[PDB]
Parts: C-alpha cells; structure tokens; sequence
C-alpha cells in the first residue's frame, strides 16, 4: 500500500475537496467523527483505503488531506462544518487576504510568505506514509491563490518530492459562473508555470458541469454546492482504483502510463454517465451499452469539445455497479460500427476496462438519483485542445490592449512572463495539432 | 474586512451623514448606536463599517472633517448626529472660501496631520483594514483641496490599501461660485493619481434626475443628497451583507480597472424612487439600471463603449430571470461593450433589499463616455484660464499659474486617453 | 476482439480490450526569483515615496 | 432581432444572403471579431469551430460542417469512398481513382495493376490527373506520373470518361452541377434548379490535349474557347431546355434518365459522412450548402467527379437560391415575424 496525500488550494479547490472527502466517507462507511466500524485493523493497516486515510490510536480515520487558502473564510466553513473532527487543524492552512483574482498575487507577493508553512504542514503529511506515491491536486484556474500559489507549491513539490507523481484536478474558467474578467491571464499563466511538474491534470470546465446540472438534473440556477457534488462524483469515479481492490490504475504512476504517452499532451477528457435527477418520479435504468455510447456523446464531457474532430491516444473506462465484461465488450463493439472513433497511428485501437460491482454512492439529499451502473470514460483525445484555443483567444483580445497588466506587473511579476506563458500555451496548441490532424 | 470612511467639507459631510443614516437604518441601528432589527444577516458583516464598542454599541468608523464648524454642529444636530464617536470630529475653524488652495496648501495643511492622527487611531484597531472610503464635492475648498491633500497623505502612509471616492462633480445649472471648474480640475489631476475608484457623481445629473423624472420643480440639496445617500447604499450592500459573492474592495478594483488612471465611474439606481406602489418586474428592473436617465454622471453612455460594468441585485427574485435579462442586454447591444474585455458585465445579487422596496438594482459602469464630464469642466476652465480669471485668490495663497497650465494639461491627457479606447 | 489481462477479485473485474493493433529548476533558482520580483516590487515602492517627497 | 457575422467577403452566395438578412428588418451584423452573434457565415479555411457554442444566452448557427471537407477535396473524397463500406471500392458511379504522391498511403503500385490489365484486354484507356490548372489526359501511365511527379501536391488519376453523352447540335461535352443545402436537422435538400456547363467544340477523341473539349470548366471555356456562346448563354442550359433536348432527341426525361442518379448519389454521399459531421446533439449547430458536380455518359449513366464546399451559384438563380437558404437553413433556427427544394431521404 502506497498513500497518497491531497492538496486543496483556493476557494474552488477547498469546496471540491470538502465534496470529495464528504463522498469518500460515505463510499468507505467513515463517519463524520472518523471511525470506521468496518475496519478491525483498529491504529493501522495497508488495505486499499488506506492509500487516503491513516488511522489513530482511537480507531479514527482521518484524511491524507491539506487545504490551503490566502484567506480564511472558507476552510473556516470546514473547521466548523459536518466534517470538523475528520481533519486536524494542522492540516487547515488559511491566511490574511487573498489574492484579490490576481496571479501575480498569490504566486509571488503572497504566496512567499506562506509556501514554507506549507510545504512543512506537507511534510508532517509524508513523514506519517511509508511509501508515499505523491500529489492529487485541487484548483481553480481563475482565482488568484489557485492558479499563483498552485503553481508556486508545484514548483516546490517538484524540488521537494522530485521522485513524486502529481496529479491535477483542474477547474477551468466559466462566465456563466465566473466573477472576475481576468481568468484567462490566470489560467494561462498558471497552465504555463505548471506545465512541466504535472503528470496528468484532469480539466473540468464550469460551463459543462452548469449546463449538465441544468439539462439532466432540472436546476435553473446551479450553485457551487450542486457543481461540487456533481464533480466528486466524476472525481471518486477516477480515484476509486486507489482506494479499491483492483488491477487497474493502482498507482499514480499507472495513469500517467495508460492515459499519458506524451508527457505534454497530458489533459485527459472525463465523459461520466448516467446523471439522473432525484426529482425524477419514473425512471427506466439505464443499460451498459446506454451509458458507454452516452460516454461518446459531447454533452455528458466535463470540456465541452467533439472528439470527432481529432484523435485518441489512450481510453480507459471506469465502471460503477451491475457490469460484466461481456456486456462492455458489445457495448463496444457495436459503439465502434456508429461512431468516429479515431487513434494516433502508434497507439492500439483500444480500451482498458475497469469494473467495481458496487454502484455509485450518492449524497443524502443530494441532487443526484441513485443508478445500478454508471461509468466515467477517460479518453485522451486532441479534441480537448479547443478549450485552449478558446482560452488563448480571449487571452490575446486583452493582452492586445496590456489590458489590466499593471495589476500583475505592480505585484512583481514582469510584463514578459505574459507572453512567455502564451508563447507555452502556443507551442502546447500546435502539438495538439500535429498529433491530431 | 474594515473600511474607513472620511466625509470632508460641507457636502461631503451632508452626503456621508445621510449614507450613515441610510445604512444605519438598514442593519437595523438607532441613532444611539443600538442595535434593533430582527436579521442576524444585519450583523453578520457589521464591523465592516462599524466599530463594536461596550455596550454592544456600534460607531461608525466615519473620520468628519471640516475647515469651517458650521455643517459638523449641523450633523451632531441632525437626525443621527449622535451615533458618531465625537473625537472623530476634526475641524478648523476659518473655513476654506470655497478655494482649492486653502483646502490643499494653506488652512487644510495646518488641519491634515490631526485629521491623520484619527485616521491611524481607527485604523490600529482593525483586524483586515481593506482600504478608505472619502465623500465630498470637487468644486469648494475643503472637500476637494484637503479632501484630495488627504488623499495623497493616506496613499504615503498606507500604499498597499484601498482608495474609493464618491466624489461631487460640479454643474453650472446647481453652482456655488464660479470657481468650481478650477477646484474640480485640480482635484481630478489628483484623482486620477492617487485613488482606486472614483464614484462620479454630476451635481447636473442629481439635479436632472430630480426635475425630469421625479418631477420636484425646485430641487434642494437634500432631494439631491437623497439620491447619492440611496445610491452609495446600492453601492456598498455587497460589503455589508453575506452572500455568495465574499464581496470585497479590492476584487472590485481589480477587476472594474484595466487602466490605472480610467478608474472613475459611472453609477446609477433603479427603480429612481423620491421622498409609488408599482411592482418592477426584472426585465424593468435591468432596463432602467442600463438607462442613461438612471445615471448620476451626465454622459451619455450610448456615446462611448462600456469596458467594465458591475450590476449589483437587491430583493428576492429568479437569478435565472436576471442571468437572462443581464444576457439580453449585452447581446442586444453589444457594440457597446468593448470587445477586447471578454465577458467585462459581471452580476452580483443581495437578498436584503433597500427601505421600501422589494426589488432595486445599482449600476457601477466604467465607461469611456465619462470623457464627456472631464471635457465640460475642461472647457468651463478655458473660458476662464484664457483670460486668468479669478486666478488672484489662489495665487495669493501661493499657487503659481504653471501648476493651473499642468492641471489643465493632465485632464486633456485623461480625455484623449478615453478616447484611445472608445477607437481601439 | 480478444480480451487480455483479465483479472478478478471479490470487488471487480478489470481488462483490455484492443481492437486493432498499432498502425525542473532548483530551489535556490526559484528563490532567486521569488526575491528578485520583491525586488521590483521594494524599488517601484521607493519610486512613489521618492514622488510623494517631490 | 438576431445577430450574424460575416468572414468570408469573397463568397457571392453568402454576400447576397447577408443582404437578404438585413433587409428582412430583424438581422443585424456586427463586426467581424464581435463574438455575441446567432449566425456566423464563416471563412473556408481555418474557421474556428472550437470557439463556437460558447456564448451563454446565444443560439449559434454556423453556415459549414465541421468535417465535410473530407467529400470536398479530391484525395479525400477518393479514400472515403474506397474505405467507406456504404459506398465501396465498387462503386457503380464513382469513376475509377486512385491517390498518387509526388516523388518528393500511396496507390500507384496498386494503379498499375490495373492499368496494365486495362491495355492487355484491349480496352480503352485514357486517364486524366487533377489536385484540389494542371491536368493531363493521357493514354499511357509515364505521362501521368511524370507529370504528377513534376507538381508537388497529393493528386489523383481517374478514368477519363472516353464516350460521354454529346449535346447536338455540336457534338460536346458538359458537367451538371447540383445545389444541396444541408440544414442543422440534416434534411438534404437538393435544389430545383441546377445547371449545364458545356462546352462549344466538337468532342475530339484523337489528341487529349486540346483542352476545350475535355474541360467544361466555365472560365477555360469563356477564354480559350472558339464559340463561347453559340448555343447557349455562358455555356449554361438550364434544366428546361435540358428537359426538353432529352423529351425530343432520346424520348426520356431529365427527372428519370439523370435526376434519380443524381439524387441517389448525393444522399449516398451526405448520408455516409452523417455520422461523423452530424451537429444533432452538438452545443453549436451547422448548415452548409454544397455544389455537386456529374458527367453523364452516352449509355444516360450519371457519374459523380467533385463535390465542392464552397460553391458559386448561376446568376440566373441567386436571388432565389439564397432566399431559400434564408428560409430553410436559418429562419428554420431563427424565427421572423411550393418549397424550391426536394427533400432527399430514403
Ligand atoms: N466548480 C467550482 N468552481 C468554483 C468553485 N469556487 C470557485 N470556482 C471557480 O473558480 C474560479 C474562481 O477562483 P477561486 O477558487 O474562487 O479563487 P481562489 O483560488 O480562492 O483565489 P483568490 O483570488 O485569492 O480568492 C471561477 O472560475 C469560479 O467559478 C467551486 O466551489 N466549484
Ligand atoms: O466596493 C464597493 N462595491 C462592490 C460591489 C460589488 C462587489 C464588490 N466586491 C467584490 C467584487 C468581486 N467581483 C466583481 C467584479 C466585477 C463586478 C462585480 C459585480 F458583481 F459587482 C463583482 N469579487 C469580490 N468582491 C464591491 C464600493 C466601493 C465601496
Ligand atoms: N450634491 C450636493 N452638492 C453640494 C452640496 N453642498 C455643496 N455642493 C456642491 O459642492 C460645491 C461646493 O462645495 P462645498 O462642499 O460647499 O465646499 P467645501 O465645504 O469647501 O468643501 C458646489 O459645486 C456645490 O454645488 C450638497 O449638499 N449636495
Ligand atoms: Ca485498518
Ligand atoms: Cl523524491
Ligand atoms: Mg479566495
Ligand atoms: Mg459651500
């Protein structure tokens, strides 16, 4: 058993944390205070679950969790919410003012004068694990603290744990949703500053995860509450093979092997099936070959984008309840025949499988409806390149004018970082391109 | 977390004290400073503006300053004049005649560093002081002399806070003297240097507002300051409420300014409401928001391009409603809104509306049409500088006419950098 | 279509399935700019007070 | 009132269409770069679909299919219909081609097979070579591929249709040109009117050299060309007069001798690519309008040669042609305050 330890940074990646970590106790029975009943391994243990929590003398599991903020008004909602003796204040890092939505802020003015409490609260971390594997790592692109100090941490931990895998959670900038007009300025230089000490970041843009709680869950305006659960559904789903008995995916290192083959081309894109309304009042559940050829429809990606229009370098299907092999085998079969499915010439034509016979946990009083089977597809398709392209656009129309400039120059950064980070984010658009037309 | 607020001279006076009525009124305190609503929502954020002191009594953290006494024993007269901590009470005693210089370089000079003392007194005492906030006219003497001479003091002393101003413009149609076009244009040369945000208020448009729409024939300065007292409530329910938007200063900043100096704004109220019964529908509510008629800066927004707006809801109603209205808006008239700021319309929502109305709307827009106001005043100053008019009050205290030639200068600078954009 | 390395347990199953076959800088670097951004950052800082002092 | 922009000032069709839509009184166009528009006619090359279906409160139509270039340029459509089983390497009306590379996957090695099959069974043999200006019409296999190999670009060599249907008086060729407007329902609607492209000299089976004959291109034949106008206006007969030569000369009409071939082919083709270019269930929506090219052959065989994706109308029939555009591919999405189409489907 190798741990891995989950680092929450900003508004977005605090809230999402609390999401996931609310539904991993659910999915392992922990309760609220921490003990597991289940577990007769009382003060230790290597079982699977093990990999995210560690256990006390009082049989209290607890997670292999950090959460850090510039500023304290939302872990304050952890240090007093549903989930408050789960963590231990240590690992709850908050500080004085944020990064006001600037990159230059969190980065270098007041990320500095924080990152070593950090990496120190870290390292309390990694010197409980015996074998630890590394980082899973929860952001926003928009906010200030989460693209500036997500990318200041991740140059340290590259220092720090150079042997390390890590692991994003990417949540990328939505207007519908957004409150600041500077996202893109951060999410590129953020993207940039990261790009060469992440293994494998996993993007959800806003706009899907909005508009599938709009469509498939029938809510007119959806809060952070309903994006949160919806997006710790999908994120159990990808890290359920660390925490399960299982052959697939059972180490950092392995989804980066099966999903990256090369190490910049590392966004996979999330296709998650079924979202089915608790409201629904009759509802006909949903066959395995329904939801893997749902898998392959746009509208259920976390990036909106057409895969049609590009190519594949690596498939894995994650499956959640009543599947058996045979079944995914002529879903598959007969999907390939109506579908445009289209690999790089030196991969397989292919799709790793994995199946966990129990069906997804839902949240009590959640929006979503308990299903037999559900399944997220992880497909690294050159079609997710649109998100960038949309991203560097809007990027360019307000560089064009040094547009709001003086605010990240007057923290310290200088005006060439800009475009060294787009100049990044070109070169990463014309890889893309030449892998995929 | 704390604001600081200074009021200065006798319209900022007379404007700030009606904002601490208005507000008080809203969190649900008396006008001794007791608490007395049914909401905990009205306390959750209170020392915002407020300070806590023995007796679970609440001071507003409002610094008065004035040369002449006169409008302070007005407001320690007036309606809420004992809610304010009477050491926050700085004044001279000579009054500064209505005359830029003896607010910035002479009496004010003698008076800034004790109004200093209050400011770093209240400011010690807060946790997360976020920034200040500054009321007063750009046309007398106190409020834009020494109101921007305290500007600058507080830029030297705290450089890492907030900087806001509601700031008065002066109009020859509501004119005290004929001086104000020399006053504002010293002052705004300040302005545009030393602060975050600049609320552009026109007396003209306060006073339009007031004849047209709310058909008062013979407007007061109240039924004026009642408009700016409502609007600086929309303006700041965000920082005083919870919601879902942690509403902050300097968020606001970053995101309203692309440009240091183009950081004067235009804002508005809707529905315009005097001293009726009809219910607004939303659709109502976003269009008189978006309403020339509705903004308190004389411009004629149609004749430049919006590069950033704030709306700001206040009441209970359907957020899909107003996600669609605010949509409507910007897609119906988008050649109004500078391209080359994605998505520069951003909507916030409060769920506390204003005294006596279920639904209201305030409109902060950062457009290039506000060039129109610095060109008024600009030419209003020709026609007098031409002719060095009126120049020997100020050179008799000092002032030499190359620092009248500079001001003039850096204000055409402001407007054909307006104009930069308005092509771009 | 064949299936390969199909392993079972009491949890799930897991497989592949092919359909067709093949056709970091230092610490003291990143201190180095940490400290030279405060740098621009303390000297635009004295540019204003140097003003202010004008 | 609806909002559209335009990045193509070069398409005829699409220019009159944007005309069309202001004078309707509830359109109105913003610059091209403003990005809060419902209808953006689009450039040809580079047009930037990952950018649409992104605009909140927006409903975004764009006037091209993602993907349809694969029917739209020559080596493409070549390797689609060799590899698509619903239209297979036999295919009955797709004359004989194969995909050759310059000097500087290939087919030539699987050309000659066949080639040399053709000469040794004494059959005719001429080819003719065409990139997506440069053709050769040959007898002989060293003439095409020196030539092809003399260019640098990807091309393809097709069998020259030898005896083609001849248009008398004047014993000449000509192409059919269909226009099929694809709507976001993926309704095929193939246009009423098509036209004739012909030529004005006599069919010379000699020399295929003289390239008035062989070519009915409309600008090779108002240039080079001895009697551009003779017979017909700008080398364009229009269906009626069609109609009626084949009514009088071969006793059938046009709709069965030529027009179920034509829309037999133009459905097989749309409806194959379906699958993939389809915007059914997309977050943006496509139409587009195609212009199909065929050569009848003297046995009344109709065979398809190239499909273009950008395509120029006759001037005869723009207002009408665009006006159906306008109710059928956009009004069909954006509402306003006898159809001139046939609906293809099967
Ligand atoms: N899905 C989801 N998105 C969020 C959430 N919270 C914020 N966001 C998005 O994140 C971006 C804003 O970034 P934040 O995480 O709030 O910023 P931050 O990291 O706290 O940094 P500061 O600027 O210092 O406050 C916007 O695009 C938001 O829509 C959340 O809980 N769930
Ligand atoms: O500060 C003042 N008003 C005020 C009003 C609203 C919000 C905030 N503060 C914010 C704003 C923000 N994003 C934001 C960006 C642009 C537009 C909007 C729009 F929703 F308003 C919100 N994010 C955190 N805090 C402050 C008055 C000087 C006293
Ligand atoms: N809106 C408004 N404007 C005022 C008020 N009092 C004065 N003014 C304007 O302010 C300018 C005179 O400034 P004033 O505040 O008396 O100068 P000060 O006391 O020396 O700062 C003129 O342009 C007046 O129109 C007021 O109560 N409300
Ligand atoms: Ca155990
Ligand atoms: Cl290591
Ligand atoms: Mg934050
Ligand atoms: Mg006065």
């Amino acid at each position: 058993m190798r741990e891995c330890i989950s680092i929450h940074v900003g508004q977005a990646g605090v809230q999402i944390g609390n999401a996931c970590w609310e539904l991993y106790c659910l999915e392992h029975g922990i309760q609220p205070d921490g003990q597991m009943p289940s577990d007769k391994t009382i003060g230790g243990g290597d079982d699977s679950f093990n990999t995210f929590f560690s256990e006390t003398g009082a049989g209290k599991h607890v997670p292999r969790a950090v959460f850090v903020d510039l500023e304290p008004t939302v872990i304050d909602e952890v240090r007093t919410g549903t989930y408050r003796q789960l963590f231990h204040p240590e690992q709850l890092i908050t500080g004085k003012e944020d990064a006001a939505n600037n990159y230059a802020r969190g980065h270098y003015t007041i990320g500095k004068e924080i990152i070593d409490l950090v990496l120190d609260r870290i390292r309390k971390l990694a010197d409980q694990c015996t074998g630890l594997q590394g980082f899973l790592v929860f952001h926003s692109f928009g906010g200030g603290t989460g693209s500036g100090f997500t990318s200041l941490l991740m140059e340290r931990l590259s220092v720090d744990y150079g042997k390390k895998s890590k692991l994003e959670f990417s949540i990328y900038p939505a207007p519908q949703v957004s409150t600041a007009v500077v996202e893109p300025y951060n999410s590129i230089l953020t993207t940039h500053t990261t790009l060469e000490h992440s293994d494998c970041a996993f993007m959800v843009d806003n706009e899907a995860i909005y508009d599938i709680c709009r469509r498939n869950l029938d809510i007119e305006r959806p809060t952070y509450t309903n994006l949160n659960r919806l997006i710790s559904q999908i994120v159990s789903s990808i890290t359920a093979s660390l925490r399960f008995d299982g052959a697939l995916n059972v180490d950092l290192t392995e989804f980066q092997t099966n999903l990256v083959p090369y190490p910049r081309i590392h966004f996979p894109l999330a296709t998650y099936a079924p979202v089915i309304s608790a409201e629904k009042a009759y509802h006909e559940q949903l066959s395995v070959a329904e939801i893997t050829n749902a898998c392959f429809e746009p509208a259920n990606q976390m990036v909106k984008c057409d895969p049609r229009h590009g190519k594949y370098m690596a498939c894995c299907l994650l499956y959640r309840g009543d599947v058996v092999p045979k079944d995914v085998n002529a879903a598959i079969a007969t999907i390939k025949t109506k579908r445009s499915i289209q690999f790089v010439d030196w991969c397989p034509t292919g799709f790793k499988v994995g199946i966990n016979y129990q069906p997804p946990t839902v949240v009590p009083g959640g929006d979503l409806a308990k299903v037999q089977r559900a399944v997220c597809m992880l497909s690294n398709t050159t079609a997710i390149a649109e998100a960038w392209a949309r991203l560097d656009h809007k990027f360019d129309l307000m560089y064009a004018k040094r547009a709001f400039v003086h605010w990240y120059v007057g923290e310290g950064m200088e005006e060439g970082e800009f475009s060294e980070a787009r100049e990044d984010m070109a070169a990463l658009e014309k890889d893309y391109e030449e892998v995929g037309v | 977390r704390e604001i600081v607020h200074i009021q200065a001279g006798q319209c900022g006076n007379q404007i700030g004290a009606k904002f601490w009525e208005v507000i008080s009124d809203e969190h649900g305190i008396d006008p001794t400073g007791s608490y007395h609503g049914d909401s905990d929502l009205q306390l959750e954020r209170i020392n915002v503006y407020y300070n806590e002191a023995t007796g679970n009594k609440y001071v507003p953290r409002a610094i008065l300053v004035d040369l002449e006494p006169g409008t302070m024993d007005s407001v320690r007269s007036g309606p809420f004049g004992q809610i304010f901590r009477p050491d926050n009470f700085v004044f001279g005693q000579s009054g500064a005649g209505n005359n830029w210089a003896k607010g910035h370089y002479t009496e004010g000079a003698e008076l800034v560093d004790s109004v200093l003392d209050v400011v770093r007194k209240e400011s010690e005492s807060c946790d997360c002081l976020q920034g200040f906030q500054l009321t007063h006219s750009l046309g007398g003497g106190t409020g834009s002399g020494m109101g921007t001479l305290l500007i600058s003091k507080i830029r030297e002393e705290y450089p890492d806070r907030i900087m806001n101003t509601f700031s008065v413009m002066p109009s020859p149609k509501v004119s005290d003297t004929v001086v104000e076009p020399y006053n504002a244009t010293l002052s705004v040369h300040q302005l545009v240097e030393n602060t975050d945000e600049t609320y552009c208020i026109d007396n003209e448009a306060l006073y339009d507002i007031c004849f047209r729409t709310l058909k008062l024939t013979t407007p007061t300065y109240g039924d004026l300051n009642h408009l700016v007292s409502a609007t600086m409530s929309g303006v700041t329910t965000c920082l005083r409420f919870p919601g879902q938007l942690n509403a902050d200063l300097r968020k606001l900043a970053v995101n309203m300014v692309p440009f240091p100096r183009l950081h004067f704004f235009m804002p508005g109220f809707a529905p315009l409401t005097s001293r009726q019964y009809r219910a607004l529908t939303v659709p109502e509510l976003t269009q008189q928001m978006f309403d020339s008629k509705n903004m308190m800066a004389a411009c004629d927004p149609r004749h430049g391009r919006y590069l950033t707006v704030a709306a700001i809801f206040r009441g209970r109603m359907s957020m899909k409603e107003v996600d669609e209205q605010m949509l409507n808006v910007q897609n119906k008239n988008s050649s109004y809104f500078v391209e080359w700021i994605p998505n520069n319309v951003k909507t916030a929502v409060c769920d506390i509306p204003p005294r006596g109305l279920k639904m209201s709307a305030t409109f902060i827009g950062n457009s290039t049409a506000i060039q129109e106001l610095f060109k008024r005043i600009s030419e209003q100053f020709t026609a007098m500088f031409r002719r060095k008019a009126f120049l020997h009050w100020y050179t008799g205290e000092g002032m030499d006419e190359m620092e009248f030639t500079e001001a003039e200068s850096n204000m055409n600078d402001l407007v054909s950098e307006y104009q930069q954009y308005q092509d771009a | 279509m064949e299936v390969i390395e199909l392993n079972k347990c009491t949890s799930g199953q897991s497989f592949e399935v092919i359909l067709k076959p093949p056709s970091d800088p230092s610490l003291e670097e990143i201190q180095k700019k940490l400290e030279a951004a405060e740098e621009r950052r303390k000297y635009q800082e004295a540019e204003l007070l140097k003003h202010l002092a004008e | 009132m609806y909002t559209f922009v335009v990045r193509d000032e070069n398409s005829s069709v699409y220019a009159e269409v944007s005309r069309l839509l202001l004078a309707t009184g509830q359109w109105k166009r913003l610059r091209k770069d403003n990005p809060r528009f419902n209808l953006m006619l689009g450039e040809r090359n580079r047009l930037p679909f990952g950018r649409l279906g992104h605009e909140p409160g927006l409903v975004q139509l764009v006037n091209y299919y993602r993907g349809a270039d694969k029917l739209c340029r020559k080596a493409s459509l070549v390797k689609l219909i060799k590899t698509s089983p619903e239209l297979s390497e036999s295919c009955t009306w797709f004359p004989e081609s194969y995909v050759i590379y310059p000097t500087n996957t290939d087919e030539r090695e699987v050309f000659l097979a066949a080639y040399n099959r053709r000469r040794e069974g004494r059959e005719g043999n001429v080819w003719i070579a065409k990139s997506s200006e440069g053709i050769l019409i040959s007898s002989e296999a060293s003439e095409l591929l020196d030539f092809i190999d003399e260019q640098g670009q990807v091309h393809v060599i097709q069998k020259y249709l030898e005896k083609p249907l001849l248009l008398e008086p004047g014993h000449r060729k000509f192409d059919i040109r269909s226009w099929v407007l694809v709507d976001h329902l993926y309704n095929i609607y193939l246009y009423r009117e098509g036209v004739l492209r012909t030529s004005s000299e006599p069919y010379n089976s000699a020399n295929f050299q003289d390239k008035t004959c062989h070519l009915t291109n409309h600008c090779i034949q108002k240039e080079y060309s001895k009697n551009y106008g003779r017979y017909e206006e700008g080398n364009e007969m229009f269906f009626e007069e069609f109609n009626q030569y084949l009514m009088d000369a071969l006793n059938t009409t046009l709709e069965n001798s030529i027009l179920l071939q034509i829309k037999h082919i133009i459905r097989s083709c749309l409806m194959c690519i379906e699958p993939a270019i389809s915007t059914k269930h997309l977050h943006y929506q496509s139409f587009q309008l195609f212009g199909f090219d065929f050569m009848v052959d003297e046995e009344l065989k109709v065979w398809l040669i190239e499909v273009n994706g950008a395509p120029a109308c006759a001037q005869k029939l723009y207002a009408e042609l665009c006006q159906g555009i306008v109710d059928v591919a956009i009004s069909s999405v954006f509402p306003l305050a006898t159809s001139i189409f046939i609906k293809l489907h099967h």
